[PDB]
């Protein structure tokens, strides 16, 4: 099976009354579907968390990423994680926790606590995990693309079988290097997902103040590689998509561009302000596009989901989430020094010395 | 009457769009939202679409349209977000911006300005506490200004519009609303390439610009407690620095402490340093002394301690007093 | 009458037996037909000059232009010099000629005499022209597209009725740069032209090296504009082609991105070695395609050439050539001072001192 | 073996290729073409298009890609055709490359080399003869290497791509060969971070490297000849410089001129210079003097005028010499 490349109406699967669109049989076992549900509640869940990091200054920072888990958690389920590569983003703290970096590492970078294997060195939402190959993400925008990039021709030239997945925004998409850094990959053949998780803004500015292409999926054309034009708020459609294009740079037949349209329910950020710029009839008519009850319709229709199960997920998951915080708390703060280790493998004799300099403030 | 930095800022902006339809302002979220510390607001509101635009998220497209803006016949001010992104747009910044009068042999100008947020002392991390400012200043053909107050931020913002050279200005983050100080409504300009003496003294020179300045003024408040004058001296250009000012108060003092939150390595302070010591090495009772950031990335963290502390400065001011 | 984008085959209007292949009627006057062809001979001619300046160190470098004359007489041709605003690369010097660049000017920035407008700061290649809207050229590959979309830009706001063509080859379609520009120009729907001087080698690096994408016409679809594959060889194609993006532009229907399929006869540069990486049948081949001979047929069939004419163009614009050389030479070196000179309006303290002590040298 | 530096780069990356499969060279024209330079010629022969491969003309792609690379199981040796065209893939280098392993907390490292040629006196105007070290010294997490002799070049070089840290190395072009010097075939390395002392002398400091040595070395000669013992040093790494050895030599002489053809303003010698006057100042008999590249893009045609000439380095020293 393949799915059609540069469609004018996004590819979807799941009918609103949650009946299968696929031209192709569902081949899912029930216990992956169910968990597909499972952990976009667990996303959205620790997005709600984050909000009250925020209201009680746990945290200085957070991205909202409420909506966007249709395509966070699909994507870290089309891959194998702790094998495959994973280059985010910033908002992409579900896919982070899909992919199974404990939450005591992820609330410790938010928290900045010993608890965060990236030592608080950056601000919140910068994960990193070493052990599930989630590349650090970095503030610059699109600055991951060529590093993916990277890695995928890595992947081939060691023979792996590796693929590498970059991640990113629509704004993103008008970065030089985001073109540089895919055109590089396409022309070497590599194992790269290329995945735009487009929520038709960059902060304030709009989709159509960002590019004149009429999709993103349509940019695949300049690398000549496919593109893919999918649903982002349909977990299945997402899964599906990414995971043919997935097998497909596995089997070395180069990269792809899926295009996953999704809606940012919250502000651009904790220090943005959404309610201005975006007007309120937008955000409710994509409030009910919600991927979390359209998801459960379609399980409930199979019998593969119920108010009982519901509610034990949901309380499995607050469990989770309080044991997660209170290990990254229980950490304790980072030490000052730490600000002088890791620049480089050993600290040469000017680092030594500027250390030495704030020992004495200290 | 009273205003902060943004509010100078934005005064600035507005007044100059009012004299000259070709100023125009352009960058990511400049518009509508009237910019992410609001330095731009009511502007697209006052002036439209075709005077403040937001751009597409590429660097490299805002520089290097405005210097095609300005080139042609605008007089663009063009916003970074922040001073640490300006690196995707830095050719554009060096190869083209830089040297299109220097290669044109005068045929084509540049007159643009490119402001930006920068400096630490906000938990800004790695990519929002930057003051790449060195970079600047090692290339040939861009002007650099580092304000620090709502009145001087005013008067070289206007200042840089007018200049026909390009200027990179940057605006230390942690000062926008910092403090409201008296800034007149009037029309003024302030002298680009001038520094400004924040206050006398004779035992001590205090140089300084930008993000280190409550720090520095803190620290020679302390000095005064202790009969020491130090004599603290904004240098607001960094490029054409005021080599006069600088050299008229070392000779005066005959020591020197050069504060700044960029990292110390190739940094514009050890210009300034190593320039007092090629020139004033006879009036030197002290090595110039350099209190910079560390060489290492901007640390979340311990931001708290990257940032030049009272106590640090204080540390070098007293080693080259009892040397 | 429009011609079709993204086509399979590059458009072409003049056949192998110098046949008109358009499906409008030719609407260019006799008298125009022989300027192109005339043009295209002063620009080849140029470039064998060039050689020679080579040969007797006359200049430090050169980028052999041979096989790009009809495409960049061609777009000279299609814009208004001196109204119109060109952003070309270091290869354009035909372009530069056929915009009505003095030959002056050009060799006296070969020179680095007192003759370049540019005052003998860059190296060769690097030509610049305030007067005709000439953007001196940058050495960085796809530097020049941010700008040009800027320029753009400034002419729709302004509504001077202009229109910013911009040249470059291949290799600077893998520059972020390139991308970054051409993006915001689309956006802005800003009166701008980019067009590409294919010759399928980045120096070295061979077109199938250099992208994925089939073709530099099918990038347009990233910007949701207009994208044409053109036989660059053929210089009507690409005049009614480029003319047609400029019309477009002019109007306010936002930009464009024209390929020009052309052959980089000569090597990468007076520093390269192009006999070393290319299959001699490649090159052989696409000499048969040159330009000249080939619209010289399209003229000789419509009794617009004749062996007289042809030398009779040649002896006038060897003429021209010594006249310029000449004239270059005469001006002179430029003045060891003028290194300290418009790197900003006025020299700032500091150049003032290293001027100073340069002087006591 | 005698040999240039282009053929000491070339055996070194032999070299490392022949012993460890993870070393890939990669960048524009590095393949069936050699290199423009000739630094890779024959390699891709030798080792196929999977570790020797041409890429697309892009810098960004080129750094980024190469720091993937590093950071999954590869230990490429990227290059930059022109130093001259870092500026495209600055964001990258000091974005991606420069922060990996501090933003990482170490989980994630960054095992690459980014070559590239440098330096003026070739006739290269604005962009085929800059000297951007600064940009990199300035940049915490790079190690910045410059050489000048084909013995310095093969050692270093296979020290860098053994090196687990990211290595700009930058090969002045004007040197690549100006000399046949005796260079072991024998496998051997050299120390990342250390001076290498070419004259030993009581009267005067000279501190340079890379691009200026031949006029340097000349300039000594001709000292040597007035009766005047200069003391030569060649710092070969930048980043981090032998602070040892640069105060150890200032200590004994008293006098020193740093020289470098790069742009004066924010220099790494004004680094040094600024770092000699804030340790040494008692040690100081004369001023810390520097002979740079002036303020200003490469001028081509006053190409000869830029470069530091013997002349003005022994106007430098006679300076120093008559304080
Ligand atoms: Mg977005
Ligand atoms: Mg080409």
């Amino acid at each position: 099976h393949r799915f059609e490349t540069f469609t004018e109406e996004p590819i979807r699967l799941i009918g609103e009354e949650g009946e299968w669109l696929g031209d192709f049989p569902l081949d899912l076992e029930g216990e992956k579907l169910r968990r597909l549900y499972r952990d976009m509640l667990a996303a959205r869940m620790l997005d709600e968390r984050y909000t009250i990091l925020i209201r009680t200054g746990k945290t200085s920072f957070i991205a909202p990423a409420a909506g966007h888990e249709a395509a966070q958690v699909a994507i870290a389920h089309a891959i194998r994680p702790g094998f495959d590569w994973v280059f985010p983003y910033y908002r992409d703290h579900g896919l982070a926790l899909a992919l199974g970096i404990p939450l005591k590492e992820l609330l410790g970078q938010m928290l900045a606590t010993k608890a965060d294997p990236n030592k608080g060195r950056q601000m919140p939402e910068h994960p990193g995990s070493k052990a599930l190959n989630f590349f650090t993400v970095a503030s610059p925008i699109a600055s991951h693309v060529p590093p993916a990039a990277g890695a995928a021709i890595s992947m081939k030239l060691l023979r792996t079988g590796q693929v590498a997945v970059c991640t990113f925004g629509d704004g993103a998409t008008s970065e030089g290097d985001w073109y540089a850094g895919i055109n590089f990959a396409a022309v070497q053949g590599a194992p790269a997902v290329f995945i735009a998780e487009n929520n038709f803004y960059a902060i304030s500015v709009d989709y159509r103040h960002q590019t004149h292409s009429p999709t993103i999926a349509d940019k695949a054309h300049a690398f000549g590689i496919p593109g893919y034009l999918v649903d982002g708020m349909d977990v299945l459609a997402s899964y599906y998509v990414v995971k043919e294009a997935v097998e497909r740079a596995r089997r070395g037949e180069g990269p792809s561009l899926v295009e996953l349209r999704v809606y940012r329910y919250g502000p651009h950020s904790s220090a943005d302000d959404d309610s201005r710029y975006r007007p309120k009839e937008e955000v409710a008519f994509w409030r009910k596009k919600d991927p979390i009850p359209r998801f459960r319709r379609f399980l409930e229709a199979r019998g593969l989901w119920n108010e009982e199960w519901e509610e034990d997920v949901r309380e499995e998951i607050r469990a989770e989430l309080e044991r997660g915080l209170k290990e990254a708390e229980e950490a304790g703060p980072v030490p000052p020094e730490w600000m002088f280790e890791d620049v480089f493998a050993e600290k040469p004799w000017h680092l030594l010395r500027q250390e030495a300099l704030l020992k004495e403030e200290l | 009457a009273l205003m902060t930095m943004v509010q100078a800022l934005n005064r600035a902006l507005d007044e100059e769009m009012a004299k000259d339809p070709r100023v125009v302002v352009l960058g990511e979220d400049v518009g509508k939202r009237g910019g992410v510390f609001l330095v731009t607001e009511g502007l697209l509101q006052k002036y439209g679409p075709d005077r403040v635009m937001d751009t597409p998220l590429s660097e490299a497209a805002i520089v290097g349209a405005a210097l095609g803006m300005a080139a042609h016949g605008l007089r663009p001010v063009a916003e970074i977000q922040f001073a640490d992104y300006i690196f995707p747009g830095f050719d554009q910044l060096v190869s083209q911006v830089a040297k299109l009068r220097y290669r044109s042999g005068g045929q084509f100008t540049a007159p643009l300005v490119v402001r930006m947020p920068s400096g630490g002392g906000v938990r800004g991390g790695h990519h929002h506490s930057q003051s790449p400012e060195a970079h600047f200043v090692h290339t040939a053909g861009l002007k650099v200004v580092a304000v620090s107050t709502p009145y001087d931020a005013k008067g070289l913002l206007k200042a840089a519009i007018r200049d026909e050279d390009p200027v990179v200005f940057l605006e230390p983050k942690r000062l926008y609303r910092s403090v409201k100080e008296e800034v007149p409504e009037e029309d003024y300009t302030l002298p680009i390439g001038k520094a400004a003496l924040r206050r006398e003294g004779k035992d001590l020179t205090l140089i300084c610009y930008g993000t280190v300045m409550p720090e520095v003024l803190q620290a020679a408040a302390e000095l005064a407690k202790a009969g020491v004058s130090a004599e603290v001296l904004d240098l607001r250009t960094l490029m054409p620095w005021d080599y006069e000012a600088v050299m008229n108060s070392v000779a005066k003092t005959g020591r020197v402490v050069l504060v700044s939150d960029a990292p110390r390595h190739a940094s514009f302070v050890s210009e300034v340093a190593a320039t007092i010591a090629e020139d004033l090495l006879d009036m030197l009772l002290a090595p110039p002394i350099r209190v910079t950031g560390f060489d290492t990335p901007y640390p979340y963290a311990q931001d708290k301690l990257y940032l030049p502390t009272v106590t640090r400065i204080l540390n070098a001011a007293k080693r080259a007093l009892d040397y």
